[PDB]
């Protein structure tokens, strides 16, 4: 982890920032997503590291600055299916993310536009456990019947279609106690 | 026993545990799609560790409906928490108070630290930070995710509110069917005739017994407040499983045996097939180290179904009824039990009878009266010196004995230590 | 099924080796440059055999659990009457029947379930000439203008006699007490 000073003959390419690429520096290749990072690193070494060995963050050769490196698709993707035989649609629930956040963490520029319909829409609402898209939020309450998580359930209908809903503990029930009657 | 004591105990027992997923390709490969190539010819490993993840994480969320949603008839939080003297506030939800929890809960909830929080971080908190590196950041860098449980913890408590209010307006009887009002003074003297005492001693004392409750209630608050490592079982259950997700992020920089423990050296200093050796080699190394992980994390979900089982038997036979069973729900004969959501496990609060203040008298198995051997029907013949009376075996009730509250079953010379006296007539 | 159709499907990894076939391994290669492969294959296939093993005695371990629990019902519930809550069925257990099933039992559990509740006006015992009386097995119930004393779960008004309650003392202290008439045979 030092400053390099016998290279190959490699030529230099322009920097891609925020977007899903296979990099090259000081010959420490990998694959991943380049930002602007504010981190401060000590003199002549290039690379940061992780506890589980993972490089982070990089300074750049040339411009002389770092930058992190942040794995592609680094969070958790989670589809809703009712069930082929019964549909094609299906809900995508994006864990620990906001759904203003959903296309530049799951990168939607680089997908396919079947992808990128999943990316955005009326249909997204943060349910505490991630952005669920491609199901609508009913005011309804039902019996769980794909559990979602944070009490959050999914179902087919209720045109059919997948709407989210929050599960119902039970039926709502009243006992009028009184100190002097009995029910026998 | 001349004297009683209502006691309240806290047992505590843990439902349910984190639920984890695992991607392999992020974890054993990254991001490296010679890995990845390399990885496809291994077969179905990772069907199998996710399919034993997925179904340790679906029993997650079985056992706390098992243990917590046995009814489904959520009854309503009464206005006024008094009973007959039981003041019952501290167990149910303040509805002067935001939070939908007990004052109890409340408690609990502050105990367990919970340093595993992985809720807590979201997108864009584990990128652009100042330095310091966080080891939640580095679970999910490498593949590693905390599912949500699916009945968060203001349902749970719905639930146990739910299972208190039916338990100080109905008792016993929404366990079975459905919901019978009853006055809690006539419900606590049934109790009181379940575990033995005659409800006299219940009537009478109803202004004692109430105060004991609530002081017990009182001490059960102070005991929380004040003593540490009250809950150890649940702060056990969450240290373990970070520690394991811990030790799974730590053991990606071992080299197993190769040149280097980061893939990309291994990819950018060798050509395609000196480099297959060394990523195998690390690819074994990280196979292995999930299924350790897998297999550990499936021991330990055994280990916390069955102390969900337990825990819902608990609630179905003390919360819903009253045990005879001895030690099951606490020292003492059982009255009732009022179920206190905690993190990840649930906490019982076991009200129990437990007589004191003894006094020693002199005892006869039977009375010989006029030839007759009597027999006590319901307990003991004792005698304070000069005159025999015949009380419950709890509780010291002298009363005069009858033929009544004897009966007679043959002549006084076949029973060793008979003794006699007069048997009254009315 | 799923885990050995799994173990079987498993046999055709390479675990890092040039083939998974072990003949292609053994006919294309001489001895020492073999005993590395078929090293590698014996590893991997011992790996997945191992994970198999340890699968099965897990599960072994939950159907014991479950085994002993039907076990326990079967004393408990078929050869006798549980006093248990939700033990063996929701309501009061009458009765149970085991029925045979594939890798597995099925009890049909017989259950009282009280219905039709009417609403009556209770006391905790009742003032009679200045002595206290409560009820054996029972409790005090009115109609409007008569008070009976009925079983707690099924309602069947008896009158109030001195056989059906007893006396403890003064009507004084016990809070709620009702003044009424005590029939005495
Ligand atoms: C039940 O116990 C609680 C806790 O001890 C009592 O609530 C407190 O009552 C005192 C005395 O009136 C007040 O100063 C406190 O502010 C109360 N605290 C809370 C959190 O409410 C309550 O009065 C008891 N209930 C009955 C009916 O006696
Ligand atoms: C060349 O490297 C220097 C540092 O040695 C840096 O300042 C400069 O931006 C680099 N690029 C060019 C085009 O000069
Ligand atoms: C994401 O949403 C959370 C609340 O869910 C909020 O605290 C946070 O500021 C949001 N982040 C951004 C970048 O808007
Ligand atoms: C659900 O009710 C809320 C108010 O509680 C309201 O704002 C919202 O529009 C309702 N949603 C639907 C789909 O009716
Ligand atoms: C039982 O103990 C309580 C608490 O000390 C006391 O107030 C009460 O008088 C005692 N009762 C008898 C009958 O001694
Ligand atoms: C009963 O008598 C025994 C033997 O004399 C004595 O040790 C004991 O203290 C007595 N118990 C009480 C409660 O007085
Ligand atoms: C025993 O009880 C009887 C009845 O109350 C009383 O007359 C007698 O004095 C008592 N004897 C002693 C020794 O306390
Ligand atoms: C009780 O034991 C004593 C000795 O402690 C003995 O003298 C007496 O006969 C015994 N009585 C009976 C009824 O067994
Ligand atoms: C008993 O009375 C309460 C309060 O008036 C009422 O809500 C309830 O329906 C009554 N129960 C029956 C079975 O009539
Ligand atoms: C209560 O029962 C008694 C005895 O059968 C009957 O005479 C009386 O009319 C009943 N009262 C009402 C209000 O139904
Ligand atoms: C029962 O409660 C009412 C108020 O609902 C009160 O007026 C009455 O005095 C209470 N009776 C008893 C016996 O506690």
């Amino acid at each position: 982890n030092a400053p390099a000073t016998v290279c190959g003959p490699k030529q230099s390419t322009e920097l891609i920032k925020n977007k899903c690429v296979n990099f090259n520096f000081n010959g420490l290749t990998g694959t991943g997503v380049l930002t602007d990072s504010n981190k401060k690193f000590q003199s002549f070494q290039q690379f940061g590291r992780d506890v589980s060995d993972f490089t982070d963050s990089v300074k750049d050769p040339k411009t002389l600055e770092v930058l992190d490196i942040t794995p592609c698709s680094y969070g958790g993707v989670s589809v809703i299916t009712p069930g082929t035989n019964a549909s094609t649609q299906v809900a995508v629930l994006y864990q620990d993310v906001n759904c203003t956040d959903v296309p530049t963490a799951i990168h939607a520029e680089q997908l396919t536009p079947s992808w990128r319909v999943y990316s955005t829409g009326t249909n997204m609402f943060q349910t505490q456990a991630g952005c669920l898209i491609g199901a609508e939020h009913v005011n309804n309450s039902y019996d769980c019947d794909i559990p979602i998580g944070a009490g959050i359930c999914a179902t087919y209908h209720t045109n059919k279609r997948i709407v989210a809903y929050v599960m119902s503990l039970g039926a709502e029930n009243s006992v009028a106690y009184s100190n002097n009657t009995i029910a026998i | 026993p001349t004297n009683f004591t209502i006691s309240v105990t806290t047992e505590v027992m843990p439902v349910s545990m984190t639920k984890t997923s695992v991607d392999c390709t992020m974890y054993i490969c990254g991001d490296s799609v010679e890995c990845s190539t390399l990885l496809l010819q291994y077969g179905s490993f990772c069907t199998q560790l996710n399919r034993a993840l997925t179904g340790i994480a679906v029993e997650q969320d079985k056992n706390t409906q098992e243990v917590f949603a046995q009814v489904k008839q959520i009854y309503k939080t009464p206005d006024i928490k008094d009973f007959g003297g039981f003041n019952f506030s501290q167990i149910l939800p303040d509805p002067s108070k935001p939070s939908k929890r007990s004052f109890i809960e409340d408690l609990l909830f502050n105990k367990v630290t919970l340093a595993d929080a992985g809720f807590v971080k979201q997108y864009g908190d584990c990128l652009g930070d100042i330095q310091a590196r966080d080891l939640i950041c580095a679970q999910k860098f490498n593949g590693l995710t905390v599912l949500p449980p699916l009945l968060t913890d203001e349902m749970i408590a719905a639930y146990t509110a739910a299972l208190i209010s039916g338990t100080a307006t109905a008792g016993w009887t929404f366990g079975a069917g459905a919901a019978l009002q009853i006055p809690f003074a006539m419900q606590m003297a049934y109790r009181f005739n379940g575990i033995g005492v005659t409800q006299n001693v219940l009537y009478e004392n109803q202004k004692l017994i109430a105060n004991q409750f609530n002081s017990a209630i009182g001490k059960i608050q102070e005991s929380l407040t004040s003593t540490a490592s009250a809950l150890g079982k649940l702060q056990d259950v969450v240290n373990q499983n970070a520690q394991a997700l811990n030790t799974l992020v730590k053991q990606l920089s071992s080299n197993f045996g190769a040149i280097s423990s980061v893939l990309n050296d291994i990819i950018s200093r060798l050509d395609k097939v000196e480099a297959e050796v060394q990523i195998d080699r690390l690819i074994t190394g990280r196979l292995q180290s999930l299924q350790t992980y897998v297999t550990q994390q499936l021991i330990r979900a055994a280990e916390i179904r069955a102390s969900a089982n337990l825990a819902a038997t608990k609630m179905s036979e003390c919360v819903l009824g009253q045990s005879k069973r001895v030690d099951f729900c606490g020292k003492g004969y059982h009255l009732m039990s009022f179920p206190q959501a905690a993190p990840h496990g649930v906490v019982f609060l076991h009200v129990t009878y437990i007589p004191s203040q003894e006094r020693n008298f002199t005892t006869a198995p039977a009375i010989c009266h006029e030839g007759k051997a009597h027999f006590p029907r319901e307990g003991v013949f004792v005698s304070n010196g000069t005159h025999w009376f015949i009380t419950q075996r709890n509780f010291y009730e002298p009363q005069i004995i009858t033929t009544d509250n004897t009966f007679v079953s043959g002549t006084c010379d076949v029973v060793i230590g008979i003794v006699n006296n007069t048997v009254y007539d009315p």
